[PDB]
RNA sequence: CUAUGACUCUCUUAAGGUAGCCAAAUGCCUCGUCAUCUAAUUAGUGACGCGCAUGAAUGGAUCAAUGAGAUUCCCACUGUC
RNA sequence: CGCUCAUAGCGACGCUGCUUUUUGAUCCUUCGAUGUCGGCUCUUCUUAUCAUUGUGAAGCAGAAUUCACAAAGUGUUGGAUUGUUCACCCACUAACAAGGAACGUGAGCUGGGUUUAGACCGUCGUGAGACAGGUUAGUUUUACCCUACUGUUGUCAAUUGUUUGCGUAAUAGUAGCAUGAUUUAGUACGAGAGGAACUGUCAUGCCGGAUCACUGGUCUGUAGGUUUAUUUGACAAAAUAGUGACCUGCCGCUACCAUCCGUUGGAUAAUGGCUGAACGCCUCUAAGUCAGAAUCCAUUCUAGAAAC
């Protein structure tokens, strides 16, 4: 009890530092990519659900490495990305004291997809059932001529718009029929510019394919998987305490000085475990693609021989009963926060990156399936087993 | 049982310590490092500098201090002051905490000094390092001793050499040719460091010079003039070995 | 003539770099300055693939070969295969041998009619060897060493062995190679041949730190 | 030192031998064993053992060998390891035994290696690359 | 590299999978399992083994064009 | 030969440490010195011993077998790391 | 002293300060009780900056080193010996700087020592006993209270009529740091020995945040097999052996034991300059102004206010 160190490395990030539960399901934050780039190839952010990985070989491309041009097995992150519903707009003006909501507009040609927005978008004690509650023009003509009102307020005013937008999830195979609904900033142009191509997209949906490209990188926000109550060794990452094992042991040993007279906001506790945002900017991509339908049968997983036979990304059984991926997926490289089916936002790059491995194109060789639960490429997997047959079983056919 | 605070069981001083034995009883005395030596050299600084402390110890380790009846058991006295001066004076130094360090250090520095002084690698007569002179020393093994002069020890260690190995126990001598322009700033530093013979100076010729100096001191020597000038200095032996140095035996 | 180059400041190219007859393998992994230059100096003729084999930095003492066979590992990638096919025009096998308990370039020193090997390589990869290369495979090592391609540097009109060599075993060499010998040695810090220079019978590219008496030795015995 | 490699240096291999760890001389030199005494590129942390993948440069010394090179602290080469690493390739590796080399400090095996060398190994240290039988 | 053959069975060694085992000797292995290797340390031949391969090639079970699609 | 001090003289207080043993569970100085054991050893062991303040039933020295006694080392084992 | 040369760097004989990281001095608090030492663990703070950033001096040619400023933003190790802080060595390293927080940290631990009773030795003492000498063995109690902190509900008892949706963003926190290799280049520099730098490229250490496609660990999936002892008459199939043991093992969880990811503007300091006086000249400074730090503030990232 001389002093003696000198040092103790700090043990976590205080940049994440209230450690608590995130409010927002999907991932939100204040910040969108900065405005002025192009009209609508810039609507800047989309709404995925993690649908498993893979692991995805293919040719390198970087010079001054071991080898430039070889084969990489990097693994690879796969989203379903359902075409996302624009369903309003709103007008969103600068203040000194912030950026107040200034007016909303919602698309009254289409009231189904308010019927989409089910519950945790609707509680009057809702539960997988709309009871029809939903305000907007019953006036014909004189309600008309106060939404173009509206709008032209919303073109006036020094502002930055964004349009109400929303998932389909009832075209998923999860079990929730409760739409996604997030707010995409749309950039570039004038704000009178993008006020009327908002109005446009109204009716229509959108696509991750005109959002994004299949090259570009991409900033990934969800809430991170739920660990619970956690103690500081998996929390804060700190020493186990001595022994075979004393009065303790999964502790920190000391949580402050006397002097001071309280504890820190600033050493490890005990508390929970992941579940918060955040927010893993720069993800390659590499495909953006749909497999069988729609899209080519040949270009399912890339074509036939070269590229791999062809075939849906799904494994074999799907991505373990948590998902088979039907509509338009994207691959993003490998790892992002949350399980097997958490709705993912995805936001463009804040600043758009032009360095190593954002403008490096990539052309992928083998996306490869499940052999712990078969062999394989599919059918090839079924005939190979076929022939085994079963000795071992919970039956031994005596 | 347990206490609020250490049962306290220091009582170790760091200074100096003159030992002196008489009538079977150890006695000590605190004394600073240097100030011993000075008073045996026969340099004054009175009793009140030399003396840490003006009470007789039985033991500064320990803290125990020496009794009246002792005192005058051993000294024929009870006055602690005038035993403290019969201590330093006939008595030996002794190492305390602090000397025992220097003790392990002193025998380095001696083996570093000692051993240095006079060679050179069997085959010719050049300069070389004091690690391999040192290696050689303990190849045919030397035990440094404190009660002999270093010097003289010199003499015994190469004497071990000059038996195993050629080794040149005498001074050598150079010969410099140096450019008129820019060997005058040479020769200054040369001048004072070691002496200077067959100086011979031209204007239109180069200008030549022969020196005095130990096998050991070539490297020192050539070294010197070549970052000083920013050329190249041509080294010439004017004789491969030459009397006196360790070899008249001082 | 020889000719002073370095892979990355290492004074071993001849492991990073493969001379033949005919044909040239020059290994890449960041080394810029060596890529260029070693088409500037072969006999402006001999073409250069400027490839990794088995992904790795080696390739001047991994791969062997002359002008009617190449050995390459079983490690060896198809693709790369592929890319050393396409830079050698058709007058020669190319084959990926059947051989992992021995390298093909460190344990096999060759020449356009005969070669060298481990006394322990298996029968049936030796024959494979023979039939490529087109060439009398016989098994005999250096003094001290069973490691052919590491301690002799051969070609047709010249070889090199190792400075340790004793004189009978040189003799039993030439005796059987029918070539002459020299214990020579590339660099003077490294005991190795074929690490310090590969040689060819026009040209040699060497070390950095091979001295310039050393350079002349070489030059003589391959008649540069 | 050198160390002149690769251009990078790998691409990572694993820690396998931390220190104290002892291992195979798989080399023509007196030494039978090598314990690892500690690793080059080992900036430290608190409580934590240098370690040695494949192609680190070790402080060794002999603990069972011949007298000659014994009670000396030596430079080496990890030259196989039996803790298994992820290469480019995709596939991981491993060996039978864990191994080691004797060199000079910048690298110049002076022997020549018994058993397999380890590409990764071969990549790294030229020398070591030449002396091998197998990189396989 | 490209799809592999196992070395202890017959089965599909794809290139993201497997592991990579070299013997002393000088000699290498996949093994697309671990259940595999732990065979193989055993000293367990796969001409017993019925989940094998190798034992369906030499049993006439029409394996081996599985093995190459 | 001034080291060593047998020898001699005297005093205290009767004699003045013999054989052995030792930085020993007895040594302040002390982490003594030398060898060995380690990469590195205030540790360990074997030597040396003007031994602060060992030593002969206040028992000295030795020592097989034995030891929930103390200490050091290597092998194996090991989530001790 | 430093060949020359007081102040590149040192600096006598002197003198003037500061600090409380030494030990004393004192006895103010505490003796109806503030648990002493060291270590482990963890956090924060200090600067008297070891390294890294930007700079300026040099007896700074080059490399290397030394001296000083702005800077505490980020790092500052593994070990042998010892209870030891301290010490001393070995090895790594960019560096392995010094310090504080009741000599930080015993209802956090350990208890190695100090520090009770047993015991041994040495010296002392007639003796009981002593020793600030050595040795060996020797109980570490209580949080469930309050606050503090970590997380979790819940009231904003008008959450501004109710329930709800999509937001805002005050305030607070905030993270990336560092290295090696190579190109530059055997170029600059140098008589040679030796031997750089900017940018670019590729990797790595430490840190951080995630994840589980791979590989490895785990296995109550008591999933399948094997097998021991017993029990159900045998077979069969079960049971018991607190999961009988063993092999394999998905789902899951998890590991620098695997994988992915970790931004860019403005404003300053040091300093270097500009225009330019006071002081006809001069001068980076007085008015004014330019560049500019790992700094700062934003950007980004975390939370989301009796705030909208």
């Amino acid at each position: 009890m001389s002093h003696r160190k000198f040092e103790a490395p700090r043990h976590g990030n205080l940049g994440f530092r209230p450690r608590k539960r995130a409010a927002r399901h999907q991932g939100k934050v204040k910040s969108f990519p900065k405005d002025d780039r192009t009209q609508k190839v810039h609507l800047t952010a989309f709404m995925g659900y993690k649908a498993g990985m893979t692991h995805v070989v293919r040719d390198l491309e970087k010079p001054g490495s071991k080898m430039h041009k070889k084969e990489i097995v990097e693994a690879v992150t796969i989203i379903e990305c359902p075409p996302m519903y624009i369903v309003g707009l709103v007008g969103y003006v600068e203040t000194a004291q912030g950026l107040k909501t200034y007016k909303t507009v919602w698309a009254q040609h289409l009231s189904d997809n308010f019927r989409r927005r089910l519950y945790k978008n609707w509680y009057k004690s809702k539960s997988k059932k709309a009871f029809t509650k939903y305000v907007k023009q019953y006036e014909t003509e004189e309600g008309k001529k106060s939404i173009e009102a509206s709008l032209q307020a919303i073109k006036k005013r020094c502002s930055v718009v964004r349009v109400i937008a929303h998932t389909q999830v009832h075209k998923l195979k999860l079990t929730q029929k409760k739409a996604h609904v997030l707010e995409i900033q749309v950039n570039g142009g004038s704000i009178v510019e993008k006020v009327n191509f908002a109005v446009a997209n109204f009716e229509k949906t959108v696509n991750v394919t005109g959002v994004f490209a299949e090259n570009e990188l991409i900033d990934v926000i969800g809430v991170t998987k739920g660990k619970g109550f956690n103690g500081v060794i998996k929390r804060w990452g700190v020493r186990k305490l001595p022994r075979k094992t004393h009065k303790g042991l999964r502790k920190v040993a000391c949580i402050g000085a006397w002097h001071p007279s309280r504890v820190s906001t600033t050493v490890p506790r005990a508390g929970q475990l992941g579940y918060h945002h955040r927010v893993e900017r720069n993800k390659k991509i590499y495909r953006i693609g749909q497999a069988q339908p729609e899209d080519g049968k040949q270009i399912s997983t890339g074509k036939t021989e070269f590229d791999l036979t062809e075939k849906t990304i799904n494994p074999m059984g799907g991505f373990a009963h948590y998902g088979m991926v039907k509509h338009e997926f994207l691959m993003l490289k490998g790892c992002v926060a949350g399980p097997r089916k958490r709705a993912l936002t995805l936001r463009k790059s804040i600043t758009t990156q032009t360095g190593r491995a954002a403008l490096e194109k990539i052309t992928l060789k083998f996306i490869d399936t499940s052999s712990k639960f078969g062999h394989g490429l599919h059918q090839t997997a079924e005939d190979k087993t076929k022939y085994f047959g079963v000795k071992k079983s919970r039956s031994t056919k005596a | 049982m347990s206490i609020f605070t250490p049962t306290n069981q220091i009582r170790l001083t760091n200074v100096a310590v003159v030992r002196m034995k008489r009538a079977g009883k150890r006695f000590e005395i605190a004394c600073y490092k240097n100030k011993v030596v000075g008073w045996r050299s026969g340099v004054e600084k009175d009793l009140d500098e030399v003396l840490q402390t003006h009470s007789v110890f039985v033991n500064v380790s320990k803290g125990q201090v020496a009794k009246k009846e002792d005192l005058i058991s051993a000294f024929g006295t009870d006055d602690q002051t005038e035993i403290c001066k019969q201590i330093l004076t006939k008595g030996e130094v002794q190492v305390s905490d602090k000397e025992r360090h220097t003790q392990l250090e002193q025998m380095f520095r001696d083996i570093a000094t000692i051993v240095a002084d006079k060679c050179v690698n069997p085959e010719t007569k050049r300069p070389y390092t004091v690690i391999l002179i040192e290696r050689a020393m303990k190849d045919i093994h030397y035990s440094v001793k404190t009660n002999k002069s270093t010097k003289q020890q010199a003499l015994e260690v190469i004497k071990q050499l000059k038996e195993k190995m050629k080794i040149e126990r005498a001074h050598m001598r150079l010969r410099f040719i140096l450019p008129v322009n820019e060997g005058k700033k040479l020769k200054e530093k040369l001048k004072p460091l070691i002496k200077v013979i067959e100086s011979e100076d031209y204007g239109q010729q180069l200008e030549i010079v022969c020196l005095i100096d130990p096998g050991c001191f070539r490297e020192i020597d050539e070294l010197i003039k070549k970052e000083t000038k920013g050329k190249g200095s041509l080294e010439v032996l004017n004789l491969k070995d030459v009397e006196e140095g360790d070899e008249k035996f001082e | 003539m020889a000719t002073r180059l370095q892979y990355e400041n290492s004074c071993d190219v001849g492991v990073f770099l493969k001379l033949t007859n005919k044909y040239c393998l020059v290994g890449q992994c960041g080394s810029k300055q060596f890529l260029h230059t070693v088409e500037n100096r072969l006999a402006d003729h001999i073409p250069v693939v400027e490839t990794s084999i088995a992904g790795t930095r080696i390739v001047g003492r991994l791969s062997a070969g002359n002008k009617n066979g190449l050995l390459l590992p079983n490690t060896c990638t198809d693709q790369e295969l592929q890319q050393i096919r396409n830079s050698l025009p058709d007058d020669v096998v190319v084959q990926r041998i059947e051989e992992k308990f021995s390298a093909l370039g460190n344990c096999i020193a060759t020449n356009d009619y005969v070669a060298l090997v481990h006394p322990d390589i298996d029968r049936e990869t030796e024959e494979i060897i023979a039939d490529v290369l087109g060439v009398e495979v016989f098994r005999q090592t250096v003094s001290g060493n069973v490691l052919v391609g590491t301690y002799c540097a051969l070609t047709n009109q010249g070889a090199l062995v190792h400075p340790m060599t004793s004189i009978a075993d040189q003799d039993e060499l030439s005796s059987l190679l029918q070539v002459p010998l020299v214990a020579g040695t590339v660099n003077r810090g490294n005991e190795c041949v074929a690490a310090g220079c590969v040689v060819n019978d026009w040209t040699a590219i060497v070390g950095a730190d091979t001295t310039a008496t050393e350079i002349s030795v070489i030059e003589s015995i391959f008649a540069l | 030192m050198s160390k002149a490699q690769a251009v990078g240096s790998n691409y990572r291999v694993s820690l396998g031998l931390p220190v104290g760890a002892v291992m195979n001389s798989a080399d023509n030199s007196g030494a039978k064993n090598l314990y690892v005494i500690a690793v080059k590129g080992i900036k430290g942390r608190l409580n934590r053992l240098p370690s040695a993948g494949v192609g680190d440069m070790v402080m060794a010394t002999v603990k069972k060998g011949k007298p000659e090179l014994r009670k000396k602290v030596c430079t080496g080469l990890v030259v196989r390891q039996r803790k298994h690493w992820k290469r480019k390739d995709g596939v991981y590796i491993y060996f039978e035994d864990n191994a080691g080399v004797m060199c000079n400090p910048k690298g110049e095996v002076k022997g020549n290696i018994l058993g397999p060398v380890a590409k990764e190994c071969s990549d790294l240290w030229p020398k070591v690359a030449t002396n091998a039988g197998t990189i396989v | 590299m490209k799809t592999s053959l196992c070395n202890y069975s017959e089965f599909k060694i794809y290139p993201a999978r497997g592991m990579k085992f070299v013997r002393g000797d000088s000699k290498v292995f996949h093994f697309i399992n671990t259940k595999v290797e732990s065979l193989f340390f055993r000293k367990i031949n796969p001409r017993d083994i019925r989940w094998s391969m190798v034992y369906r090639r030499i049993y006439k079970n029409t394996t081996t064009d599985v093995s190459a699609k």
